[PDB]
């Protein structure tokens, strides 16, 4: 039995009037307090949001606006933690409109290297992934593995690794993973495996050994041969220690 | 907490019931036609409690009692709809009143009870007068109480039950009926004034020097006691104002809610009271067991709680002094572990006939003497199994008698426990 | 005296109830067309509310032995029965002040509960009675609800989530009810839900909302409980379960 | 700086009448609300039509007492939405005031309080008037105090409790109700002035020369002493100008927040010096709570003079008492007596047995000897609870029996708290 049966709570009435201008203000501390209030006072207490007839796609598109474009790294951190709370306390809601409204912004902001901030952004991306399975993330996660920033490559690839470990789609075969496996997934993971940086390459080595674990170390033996014998024994290193 | 619905059931029920309405109609200045001819505001201040015309329902299986009431003095005032009467009588069989014949009519009664309660601003509770040795007053009364208790659980249940004595009726099934009814009242009522026919005869015989007391003579003692104990309820006053507050300050343990009433001075039917008593004299009619309406000696037990009602113009300073005196000069008779357990109240309007008067409501453990008497008579009857085929024929089981016997003895033991208790 | 079960005098109905009670024990198990207290269950629904406490109790023990004479095939028509019968049983049988009138009414519901596939069709009918004027009724029907669980339990119940919500909803008001018994006997029903699920679930939705003294007593009650979080074996089985065990 | 008054139970409501009667005489306000004449608007608001309305709520679980308000001399003063009544009273049962009956009306009461708080700009807190032994006074107040600590949590709340006394006691279970409310209202009250009805009785028999005082007698005397404490808030004095200062000056321990009030002079209507009245503040006969401060240590002490007073006479009277008596203080206390003066004369009621005096004083002192008062309640409580007497009434109206013990332990712990400070 799922504990989710609890009555739903509504937070729209909780919002204050001086919110829209405060979040869209030029003073950083206005924006911070705005987000920090509705998070600590309004989101953190609740444990289940209202599924029925509640449009959060006005609130969620302003969390995206800050997570993407807001120059204050602190305002980003507290926003991605808000986004996670919505996705966590309101499971089964982020079908497309919600999920897609924050997805591509979150992937852009993995560029952030401050440990606390990468913690919050990635943990939020884990929330949308666990509730949007492979809807829009699989295609767009690949897109941002091809991105120019080194950090977004290693983090969006680690993201595919996180998701792949929790891959348990229904059906015997012919899932979205197989329709695009060799065409897109593998051709994109090799771009990581053959990166200029070692710490980037080393993420690909896991993200390829977590791939073989899912789809058979024999099926992918074709691009394994085209790879260096030297990179091969690093990929195998992770294959032996990686589970799903 | 304003209105009180009144009920009277059985012969005695309608007798002392009508007698009560005679007394308090006068005291409030109402004539038999139902029109105010008084001359004071303290009279109509809380007339809404018992009146609307009385808020009274008249019940009996004996249909003759109908006419004994209406042909009485204030018989014209009662609402015709509130008369609910059966075809045959119960004939001193509690089972007929509780299970068979009284049960068939009890629904019609609840319909009128509902009607009277429906048009009440805020009900307090109910008020039943009846005898315990009968079949209707005891059997149908206790059945009516339970039926009200479950239909009105947010209200108080207060009964004026009179105890049978061989001195007033030689019927030997009365110990059965009364024991069965006490088994009911201990579970179903919040407060019960125990009127003992044993004590009413001994007062009419020994104190009033009447060689043959009649019902009217005993009924005179009752109606005056009732008006005395209901003085707080019918006139403005700080202390013991409503039914619930009274029971709160009188009943420390739910089963031990049987009050020993008594009042002063004891007068005859319409005799001449030339010399008015003094405040210390009235006070010394409390322990005076010749003024108790229950046949018990307060000296043989201990008071848990006491409520005194002094009626008439007098010194509130002197009353406080005399009550504070009599308590500490007899400190071994009032329980120590309930501090300030005696409460006194004064009412300026005296009862008609008297310049001053005083009623003494007491929860005394001596009341166990009364229940001993009923139990010994019940057991003497029950051990020889006399007249049981009456009750069993009406659907009762022999087991019921044993349970009522044991339950009353537990009630006696409880009183004895708190009598021997210590504060230390 | 077959139609005298609706006669005007009480003592002739009292007979017909004893006559019936003797019939359902001495009648044929295969059953005479005379045993038509299934197709018209309004009949016994009337009898349980007899308007005479002594003849009522005799109608309930006749219903009781009727309701165990039906333990034989083919009686798939136990759905109609629980609808017609347990509302009178709860409303005026559990309600009763009589020692035996109550005890046999509960035992009857037991037999109607195990007629069913699960406990769901029983709980949903006897839930409204928690919102009744009379405390001793809600005092009692919370005890009866609590022991259809401790002996049966939740199995073969479609969508349990809807059912647990429906019985957890009144528990805050019941535990703040005036009557001592309604409260005391509500902590027992809480334990019997704890005794079958975890402490985590109750404390998230319910225990939070009670008086602190109350949730202490509930914790003290769980320590004295020994045995696995869901009970390994139920103290009582349903009809389809016992028959499946036999074959 | 606005302050809202609340009156619960007959005690609160009827003492309220005496206080707002006395407030309107001190402020020259008419029974109809008009005024032919700010600091006093801490207590009153204003209509567009020049009418001055109190910032007050009256509550009783029973009409009788409040019905006389809206048909009395001051029926026009209050808005009808301020006077709230139920139908069934609590019947001297804390459980009914707190659990059974109180929950049926608590929301209506809190709602009407919001309407007075919405009219206010800088609300300070609440003054609360209620009995101890009453069912409404004990149960409902403690409930309302819990809910005010939520809906207005970040502000002050002051009590005006009527300590019970057998001379006017209406119930046996008054020790129970007192202990029960004092337990649940201990955490939610910042300061609390007890009023022993016995001392008020004793004073009225000795100095007012009345054989058997009535409630009007006691309430008028009480209203005079309540006015002396709230005078600093209503006329903008120097001492105790807002509700926080009461805690600052008199409360050096959150729990021990029960000051002893002493008032002089009480002159019958059938003048003294500044020194003579100040000596009477250290005479037990004029205290509001019956105890002996000589058996205890002072945690704080304020003097609120009002009338024809010369500030130098005060300092002389202070030095006299500080030298010619031995008022023991605790070592961790300011050994100096705080003082404030308000030159307006003590107003009495036209017709009152209390006479107009030239000067008057009200000494507020948080002495540890007031623990003697708690000991008297606790002892009475112990006797009845030892046999579980009257307990079924409480348990039968939604209350757990354990709550009795949790309250008694909180009272035993408070008695130890008073001891350890004074050793
Ligand atoms: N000094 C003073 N004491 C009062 C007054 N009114 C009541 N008391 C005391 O308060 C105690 C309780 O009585 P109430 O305040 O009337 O009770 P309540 O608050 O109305 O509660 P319930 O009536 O039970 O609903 C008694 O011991 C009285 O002595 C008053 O006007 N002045
Ligand atoms: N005090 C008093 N007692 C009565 C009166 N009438 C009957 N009793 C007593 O009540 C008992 C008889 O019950 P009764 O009320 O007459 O039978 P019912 O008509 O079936 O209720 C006996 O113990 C009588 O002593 C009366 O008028 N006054
Ligand atoms: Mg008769
Ligand atoms: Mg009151």
């Amino acid at each position: 039995d799922p504990f989710e049966l609890l009555p739903p709570s509504v937070i729209l009435d909780k919002f204050p009037a001086d919110f829209q201008t405060r979040i869209s203000s030029t003073k950083w501390k206005d924006r911070v307090e705005a987000l920090e209030e509705i998070h600590n006072n309004v989101l953190k207490p609740v444990k289940k949001l209202a599924h029925k007839n509640q449009d959060y796609s006005d609130y969620l598109r302003v969390l995206a606006n800050v997570i993407q474009k807001d120059a204050n790294v602190q305002a980003v951190t507290i926003a991605a933690n808000s986004v996670q709370l919505l996705c966590n306390s309101l499971r089964s809601n982020f079908t497309r409109s919600y999920g897609a409204i924050v997805l591509v912004p979150l992937l852009e902001r993995t560029k952030e290297k401050k440990p606390s901030v990468n913690e919050a952004i990635c943990s939020a991306l884990d929330a949308v992934a666990t509730y949007c399975g492979f809807d829009d993330c699989l295609e767009e996660t690949l897109n941002y593995m091809k991105h120019k920033t080194p950090q977004v490559r290693i983090e969006c690839t680690k993201f595919l690794t996180r998701m792949l470990q929790g891959w348990k789609s229904d059906g015997p075969l012919q899932n979205q993973l197989l329709f695009k496996l060799l065409p897109e997934v593998t051709t994109a993971v090799l771009k990581i495996v053959n990166d200029t940086q070692p710490t980037t390459r080393n993420t690909g080595f896991e993200c390829f050994a977590t791939l073989m674990k899912l789809v058979g170390e024999r099926e992918l033996a074709d691009p394994l041969e085209k790879l260096d014998n030297l990179k091969k024994k690093k990929i195998y290193e992770y294959y032996e220690k990686v589970e799903v | 907490m304003r209105e009180i619905v009144h009920i009277q059931a059985g012969q005695c029920g309608n007798q002392i019931g009508a007698k009560f309405w005679e007394v308090i109609s006068d005291e409030h200045g109402i004539d038999p036609t139902g029109s105010y001819h008084g001359d004071s505001d303290l009279q109509l201040e809380r007339i809404n409690v018992y009146y609307n015309v009385p808020r009274a329902i008249l019940v009996d299986l004996e249909p003759g009692t109908m006419d004994s009431v209406r042909s009485g003095p204030f018989g014209q005032i009662f609402r015709p709809d509130n008369f609910v009467f059966g075809q045959s009588g119960a004939g001193n069989n509690w089972a007929k009143g509780h299970y068979t014949e009284g049960a068939e009519l009890v629904d019609s009664v609840l319909d009128v009870v509902r009607k009277e309660s429906e048009s009440c601003d805020c009900l307090q509770g109910f008020q039943l007068t009846h005898s315990l040795g009968g079949g209707t007053g005891s059997g149908m009364g206790t059945l009516l109480i339970s039926k009200i208790r479950e239909e009105y659980p947010d209200r108080i249940m207060n009964t004026f039950s009179v105890v049978p004595s061989p001195k007033v009726s030689d019927t030997v099934v009365e110990p059965y009926n009364a024991t069965l009814s006490v088994h009911q009242l201990v579970e179903n009522t919040d407060e019960t004034y125990c009127i003992d026919n044993e004590a009413l005869y001994d007062i009419c015989f020994r104190t009033l020097k009447l060689t043959t007391p009649t019902y009217g003579d005993l009924n005179h003692l009752v109606s005056a006691t009732m008006s005395g104990v209901t003085t707080c309820l019918r006139f403005p006053g700080q202390l013991n104002a409503d039914l619930r507050k009274l029971a709160v300050n009188m009943v420390p343990f739910p089963r031990l809610h049987f009050f020993m009433p008594g009042f002063a001075p004891l007068t005859s039917r319409g005799s001449q009271q030339y010399r008015a008593l003094t405040v210390p004299e009235l006070t010394q009619q409390m322990f005076d067991a010749k003024n108790m309406m229950a046949a018990c000696d307060p000296r043989h037990g201990r008071y848990l709680t006491v409520a005194a009602v002094f009626r008439g113009r007098m010194s509130m300073k002197e009353v406080d002094e005399q009550m504070l005196n009599v308590q500490n000069k007899n400190s071994s008779y009032f329980v120590e572990w309930i501090p300030n357990n005696v409460k006194t109240a004064v009412c300026d309007i005296p009862p008609r006939g008297l310049k001053m008067s005083a009623t003494f409501i007491g929860n005394s453990t001596a009341i166990q003497e009364l229940f001993k008497r009923i139990s010994e008579q019940f057991t003497a009857m029950f051990r020889r199994k006399a007249f049981l085929h009456w009750y069993t024929g009406e659907g009762m089981d022999e087991m019921e008698f044993t349970e009522a016997e044991s339950n009353m003895n537990d009630l006696v033991s409880e009183y004895q426990q708190y009598q021997d208790a210590t504060a230390d | 005296l077959e139609q005298r079960a609706s006669h005007k005098v009480w003592k002739a109905r009292l007979n017909a109830y004893q006559e019936l009670n003797n019939l359902f024990t001495k009648s044929s198990v295969i059953p005479n067309d005379v045993a038509n207290y299934w197709l018209d269950p309004e009949l016994f629904a009337s009898y349980i509310v007899d308007s005479n406490v002594v003849a009522q109790e005799n109608a309930i023990i006749a219903l009781h032995t009727l309701l165990e004479y039906i333990s034989q095939v083919p009686n798939v028509s136990t759905s109609k029965l629980r609808l017609q019968w347990i509302p009178p049983l709860v409303e005026k049988g559990l309600s009763s002040s009589r020692a035996a009138t109550k005890a046999k009414a509960t035992d009857c519901i037991m037999l109607l509960t195990q007629s069913d596939t699960s406990i769901q069709q029983t709980v949903n009918l006897m839930l409204p009675s928690l919102s009744n004027k009379l405390p001793r009724l809600v005092s009692s029907c919370v005890k009866c609800l609590a022991t259809i669980i401790e002996e049966f339990g939740f199995i073969n119940v479609s969508d349990i989530n809807i059912l647990l919500s429906e019985i957890l909803e009144p528990l805050p008001k019941l535990s703040s009810h005036a009557d001592r018994n309604v409260r005391s006997e509500t902590m027992n029903l809480i334990l019997q839900i704890y005794k079958w699920f975890g402490k985590e679930l109750l404390q998230e939705l319910l225990l939070e909302k009670l008086k602190p003294i109350q949730q202490r007593d509930l914790s003290r009650m769980f320590e004295k409980y020994e045995g696995t979080i869901p009970p390994k074996q139920q103290p009582r089985l349903f009809q389809w379960q016992k028959e499946q065990e036999q074959e | 700086r606005e302050c809202i008054s609340i009156h619960v139970g007959q005690a609160g409501v009827q003492i309220g009448n005496a206080c707002w009667e006395l407030y309107c005489l001190e402020h020259g306000i008419q029974p109809d609300g008009q005024m032919p004449s700010d600091s006093f608007n801490t207590f009153f608001s204003e209509t567009g039509a020049g009418k001055h309305v109190p910032r007050a709520v009256f509550v009783d679980l029973e009409p009788t007492v409040i019905d006389e308000v809206r048909t009395g001399t001051y029926r026009q003063l209050f808005h009808p939405e301020q006077l709230i009544t139920g139908k069934e009273d609590a019947a001297n049962n804390y459980a009914r005031g707190h659990y059974t009956i109180g929950k049926e009306i608590i929301d209506l009461v809190l709602d009407r309080i919001r309407k007075l708080a919405d009219q206010c700009t800088g609300l300070q807190g609440f003054s609360v008037f209620h009995s101890f032994g009453g069912g409404t006074g004990s149960g409902f107040t403690s409930l309302l105090m819990e809910r005010l600590s939520v809906d207005y949590g970040k502000k002050s709340k002051l009590e005006f409790s009527i300590y019970p006394a057998p001379q006017v006691s209406t119930a046996v279970v008054e020790p129970y109700n007192s202990i029960l409310t004092t337990h649940t209202t201990l955490e939610h009250s910042d300061c609390a002035f007890m009023v022993d009805n016995e001392a008020i009785y004793d004073i009225c028999r000795r100095n007012l020369d009345i054989e058997r005082p009535t409630y009007t007698n006691l309430n008028r005397l009480i209203g005079q002493i309540v006015s002396s404490i709230t005078a600093s808030l209503r006329f903008d004095g120097a001492l105790n100008v807002d509700l926080t200062e009461f805690q600052t000056n008199l409360v050096p321990y959150p729990r021990a927040h029960f000051p002893l009030a002493t008032y002089a002079p009480v002159i019958s209507a059938e003048q003294l010096s500044v020194a003579e009245i100040t000596n009477a503040c250290f005479e037990p006969a004029n205290q509001m709570v019956k105890c002996d401060p000589r058996h205890g240590k002072y945690m704080a002490c304020c003097l609120l003079y009002r009338g024809d007073v010369v500030p130098k006479d005060v300092n002389a009277a202070i030095a006299t008492i500080k030298t010619k008596r031995t008022i023991q203080f605790v070592d961790w206390c300011p050994t100096g007596f705080k003082v404030g003066i308000n030159y307006e004369p003590p107003t009495v009621v036209p017709g009152g047995d209390l006479a107009k005096v030239q000067r008057a004083v009200c000494m507020l002192s948080n002495t540890t000897a007031i623990a003697e008062a708690w000991a008297r309640l606790d002892h009475k409580f112990d006797l009845m609870y030892a046999k579980r007497a009257f307990v079924h009434w409480y348990v039968g109206e939604g209350m757990e029996e354990g709550e009795f013990s949790e309250a008694r332990e909180d009272m035993a712990a408070l008695e130890k708290d008073y001891e350890e400070v004074g050793v």
